């Protein structure tokens, strides 16, 4: 078990909207473009 | 290599335990390959062994190491704790229970990430 | 025996910053509630199902990276030991969908209410959708951490937050024991939405890289605490009468008199004449409040010593003009600290005598049962700086200081000297 | 050894009769759960006609089982579809099979 290892980041990421509105609604959060990736599974280890 | 005498076996000896940057912490061994568990529960002799569904291995602790600090079972892949400091109180291990409307309990599962025992409660 | 390749969704993590947990010195409470109402989902905008469970994390164990991960990905709340999920029909745990007997159960639809029992007394984890309670809990997990809230949500998902009154509206009445969310926020901190353990940060001029989050640890929260020498003996009353004499003056530049009762809306006070003049009560108090920040004044290694008596009552009192006296016309004559200027390993040990101070106090408050909230809830138990002195926001903090900031220059103007 | 467990629910009162076609959009898997099929990727929603024996026999009966969408997830036997020897290059021999599927509309 080493402690870390290099990874990769993502080319985009999610847009998030937090915003509160209003003191009784409260805070709210939204997303609505939708951002997909391919993905290995190494099936022995169940580690994609 | 695997004799009469032995089975085919691997160890792991340290390489700098005498002087001279002498490093020595809590390492965790993993093996490669798993074992799996199949798919519906059952809810020698030549017959019983092409027959059976339980398995054995083995490791053996050599003299000059404590079995006070030694840890040995099974891991699940998504067990990710390094830490130098474990004993078997820090193993992850969640309770699920689930009952009817009455509040009656109709069932009782434990999944943890590890399943081992202590080396030190033996000897 | 081959790799598979697959399209799969993104999926975040958010959370507020209300970080609850519990050790031996508890000063929380241990036993909470919040409310999420979902009102538009879109259930297939991708190939893949929309992602969206709602439960509770510990901090230092998850962290959901935007890809990969264990499982196929897209791993959120629930996809390890780290977290507990609930998806409508499913107990999310140890990356394991577990199927559940819900009355009317479904996914999170639009307009639905989901809640969330919690308990750190038993490990307890509880839920309801829509007042409607489910057939499934959880128990045994460790208790080596903070709690927090969680939504993972993929594409596609529009959701408020109810944490309590001051911010949302609960829109269902909470179990009794269970306390409204918007409570365990700290002093030091208004309530804010955030991700969990983020690297990109998208800024002005470019994105921006942050470094890993400074998390507050377990016992963050839990506050912490001999002979007495004859040279000090004495003096321990002569700085309890130049305290309530202190005090008076603060007392009556208010506007509080000397009165036979005790109405600070009347603006009075029975300890405005002198410190003989205070009860009893009050007089032990001056003194054993005397007694205790001397013995912890030697205790952390401030080495003290008696000289210059002479110089010391030499000085005289401070001047109190006609402004000065009060309605009962007694204005007090404290010990006067215009000479004794504090030096800066003083102006350290001086924080580090109020930090003890108030911990020490809180320490008595928590063995008397009580417990932090943001509002103040006297027999609830609930006092607003029931916290470790760091926690404290500043203006109690220089509350504590300037008050102990009395009892040291008139010390030194006693002749005594401090070493560091 | 047609178990339906519902995810969403429909009409509740519209059921496909007999003769008639229907357009599913559905998806499949393993009991292991590795993803072997499904429809929205090829963007088609996929039709058939009930009765006729087009599709497996766990797939039509867990068909009528539905009502106008409604969203269903089904467990085919291995007894009910590929029993012995599975398709060829796809499933496996005795494998139980796992689905989600949705009566898009037309009964």
């Amino acid at each position: 078990l080493m402690p870390v290892s290099w990874s990769r980041m993502p080319n985009h990421f999610l847009q998030v909207e937090t915003r509160r509105a209003g003191e009784r609604l409260g805070w709210a959060v939204q997303c609505q473009d939708p951002l997909t990736m391919m993905a290995l599974h190494i099936p022995e280890e169940n580690r994609c | 290599d695997g004799t009469v005498d032995t089975p085919p076996c691997l160890r792991l000896a340290h390489r700098t335990w005498g002087s001279q940057n002498s490093l020595v912490e809590m390492l965790f061994l993993r093996l490669s390959l798993p074992v799996q568990f199949h798919q519906h529960f059952r809810c020698d002799d030549p017959e019983i062994i092409l027959n059976t569904t339980t398995y054995y291995y083995s490791v053996r602790v050599f003299a000059g190491q404590e079995p006070s600090c030694v840890w040995v079972g099974w891991v699940t892949p998504d067990y990710h704790q390094h830490d130098m400091n474990f004993d078997l109180s820090k193993v992850r291990a969640v309770t699920v229970t689930m009952g009817d409307e009455q509040g009656n309990v109709h069932s009782s599962l434990k999944c943890s990430n590890c399943y081992m025992v202590w080396g030190g409660d033996f000897v | 025996l081959l790799l598979q390749t697959n399209l799969i969704n993104y999926v975040t993590s958010i959370r507020p910053n209300i970080f609850v947990g519990r050790a031996e010195g508890s000063t929380q409470y241990g036993k909470w509630y919040f409310e999420v109402m979902v009102d538009e989902v879109v259930p297939f905008l991708t190939a893949q199902a929309t992602h969206l469970r709602v439960g509770w994390a510990l901090t230092e164990g998850y962290s959901p990276y935007p890809g990969g991960g264990e499982g196929w990905g897209g791993n959120g709340v629930g996809d390890d030991l780290y977290s507990y999920g609930f998806d409508g029909l499913h107990l999310w745990t140890g990356h394991v969908a577990r199927p559940v007997t819900s009355p009317g159960q479904h996914l999170l639809a639009p307009e639905d209410v989901v809640s969330c029992c919690l308990d750190l007394s038993v490990p307890s984890i509880s839920f309801r959708i829509n007042g409607c309670p489910v057939q499934g809990v959880f128990e045994a997990f460790n208790l080596d951490g903070l709690f927090f809230p969680v939504v993972s949500f993929s594409a596609g998902v529009k959701v408020r937050f109810l944490l309590g009154g001051r911010h949302g509206e609960f829109k269902f009445l909470p179990p009794p024991g269970y306390a409204p969310c918007h409570e365990a926020v700290l002093p030091r901190e208004r309530l804010r939405l955030e991700p969990i353990k983020e690297y990109r940060r998208e800024g002005p001029r470019g994105p921006h890289l942050v470094g890993p989050s400074r998390c507050l640890s377990h016992t963050d929260f839990v506050p912490c605490p001999i002979v007495l020498p004859p040279h000090l003996e004495r003096i321990r009353e002569k700085l309890a009468e130049n305290i309530h004499e202190l005090w008076a003056l603060t007392r009556i530049e208010q506007g509080w008199t000397y009165g036979p009762v005790r109405d600070d809306n009347k603006r009075l006070h029975p300890c405005l004449v002198n410190f003989h003049s205070l009860p009893e009560p009050e007089r032990n108090y001056n003194l054993q409040m005397s007694g205790e920040t001397l013995k912890t004044l030697l205790a952390l290694g401030c080495h003290v010593g008696m000289a210059d008596e002479k110089a010391e009552d030499n000085l005289k009192k401070t001047k109190l003009p006609k402004t000065y006296m009060m309605s009962n016309g007694y204005k007090p004559a404290p010990l006067d600290l215009s000479h004794v200027r504090l030096t800066p390993a003083q102006t350290t040990l001086v924080d580090r005598l109020a930090e003890n101070g108030h911990n020490v106090w809180a320490r008595d408050r928590v063995a008397q049962g009580w417990s932090y909230s943001a509002v103040q809830d006297i027999p609830a138990r609930r006092n607003p700086r029931l916290v470790p002195y760091r926690l404290l926001d500043e203006a109690t903090k220089r509350s504590n200081r300037d008050s102990l900031c009395q009892a040291v220059r008139t010390l030194l103007g006693y002749g005594y000297n401090i070493e560091p | 050894g047609v178990e339906i467990e519902t995810i969403s629910p429909g009409d509740g009162r519209t059921f496909p009769k007999k003769g008639q076609t229907c357009v599913v959009h559905y998806t499949g898997m393993l009991q292991n759960g590795k993803k072997f099929d499904s429809s929205r990727d090829r963007n088609k929603p996929f039709k058939f006609r009930i009765g006729k024996q087009e599709v497996i026999k766990g797939f039509e009966e867990g068909a009528a089982q539905m009502s106008l969408g409604q969203r269903a997830k089904l467990t085919c036997t291995p007894d009910v579809a590929y029993g012995a020897t599975g398709h060829p290059g796809v499933i496996p021999p005795n494998a139980t099979l796992i689905f989600d599927v949705e009566l898009l509309n037309l009964e």
